[PDB]
């Protein structure tokens, strides 16, 4: 048996003064997750490029919890549909960081990618990255994953650039709102919103304000 | 460079002056055929250096100019640097080659409009409001020639001044120009009449464009 006591007002309310209906309760999903004792506790993906965007390096930093052992390994593999395009494997124990050493519970994998398909709102090219925690010998402990889009965002000479070209933001602000269910969100509604946006020449959205 | 007495008068009455080297090669094809040619450098230098030597003590002179309508040659860059070195007390400007070259401290277009772009190949005239905010641009903008007063003219003059006031980096300009260049001729009764190009049997000519 679970018992949850939900307060309408708290000291948190002082920082939640958005121009919207003020409601309360458990308005998003509740779930239960099972992880091993030795587990993946965090992971970061980065993509950086050469000047013409014909070569990329994908960089993935992974962290673990549990007991540290020499047999432990991470493999990050990059997939495009059913084709594996790159892969890296390494033992834990990052670069030396200061006078006391490095993170023995962390590892960085770097994968080279030639002529990468780039992500933009015009053509949303995606790769699938799979992060496996395992033994030297190849026995899986667990796996996490995410979608990867190869893109660069930088400001130069006063212009916001995406993949080297100057952006033109056709954007809108969107609160999470439904007339019957209040501030509860569902997939059917979200998909309905995105289709209407794109059918009406919008290319960007702001999560106003949370 | 003007008659020496002009500088004296501007010191005393109070007027700001742009002092300009005797250099204009408008009719060359292309416009920088001479000013990019190192064989014409000594001839050009003497027209810039001797102006600076004669005039550098008048307070009314606040800006030096490398000439006009001669495109942009490497001779301009060398001479720009000569002035910046012997006299740091005054900004240097020059219009040729697109008004914003490496040979000018001040974006000095001629006949650039307030809101409307004129995007000529190689040497565009952007709207002055747009020009200040072009990626990576920081300099002030002061038109070296604007509002051409030929005949019944000066329409839309208010529009420049509304912009000059609203924009800190738009610091105004020099109307073209002060006085009609017409000459006197006489009829059979001795009555004088005002003449323009063509009226002396001079040909080819450009008719009323001198007024
Ligand atoms: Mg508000
Ligand atoms: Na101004
Ligand atoms: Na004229």
């Amino acid at each position: 048996r679970l018992a949850v006591m939900v307060l309408r007002w708290s000291d948190g309310s002082y920082l939640e003064d958005q121009d919207m209906w003020r409601m309360s309760g458990i308005f998003r999903d509740v779930s239960l997750l099972h992880k091993p004792t030795t587990q993946i506790s965090d992971f970061h993906v980065a993509t950086r490029f050469n000047d013409d965007f014909s070569r990329a390096v994908l960089e993935a930093e992974v962290q673990m919890c549990g007991e540290l052992r020499d047999y432990l390994r991470v493999t990050v593999s990059l997939w495009q549909g059913e084709t594996q395009v790159a892969s890296g494997t390494a033992p834990f124990g990052g670069e030396i960081i200061d006078e006391r050493g490095g993170y023995a519970d962390r590892v960085t994998l770097r994968l080279n990618v030639e002529n990468p398909k780039l992500w933009s709102a015009e053509i949303p090219n995606l790769y699938r990255a799979v992060v496996e925690l395992h033994t030297a010998d190849g026995t899986l402990i667990e796996a996490e994953a995410c979608d990867v889009g190869f893109r660069e965002v930088r400001i130069e000479n006063g212009l916001l650039l995406l993949n080297g070209k100057p952006l033109l933001i056709r954007g809108v602000n969107r609160h999470e709102h439904h007339p019957l269910h209040g501030q509860v969100m569902d997939e059917q509604t979200m998909v309905q919103d995105i289709l209407l946006m794109k059918q009406n020449n919008f290319n960007a959205v702001r999560c106003s304000h949370y | 460079p003007n008659h020496p007495l002009w500088y004296t008068l501007c010191d005393r009455y109070g007027l700001y002056v742009v002092d300009e080297a005797n250099i204009e090669t408008h009719g060359m094809v292309p416009m920088n055929r001479l000013t990019d040619d190192p064989r014409w450098l000594p001839a050009m230098s003497e027209r810039v250096t001797r102006m600076v030597q004669r005039d550098r003590n008048h307070p009314s002179v606040i800006i030096w100019s490398l000439g006009t309508e001669s495109g942009h040659g490497a001779n301009h860059d060398a001479l720009y640097r000569w002035i910046k070195s012997v006299d740091p007390s005054r900004p240097v400007q020059y219009e040729g080659g697109g008004a914003d070259t490496t040979a000018t401290d001040i974006i000095c277009p001629m006949y650039a409009r307030v809101d409307e772009d004129q995007p000529f190949p190689a040497v565009p005239k952007w709207s002055i409001k747009k020009w200040l905010s072009l990626p990576g641009e920081t300099r002030p903008l002061i038109l070296c020639e604007y509002a051409h007063a030929m005949g019944n003219s000066l329409g839309g003059f208010a529009k420049y001044w509304q912009a000059f006031r609203q924009y800190p980096r738009l610091q105004g300009g020099f109307v073209w120009d002060w006085v009609d260049q017409s000459l006197i001729k006489y009829d059979e009764n001795g009555n004088p009449w005002s003449a323009y190009g063509g009226d002396f049997g001079d040909t080819p000519n450009d008719r009323q464009f001198c007024m």
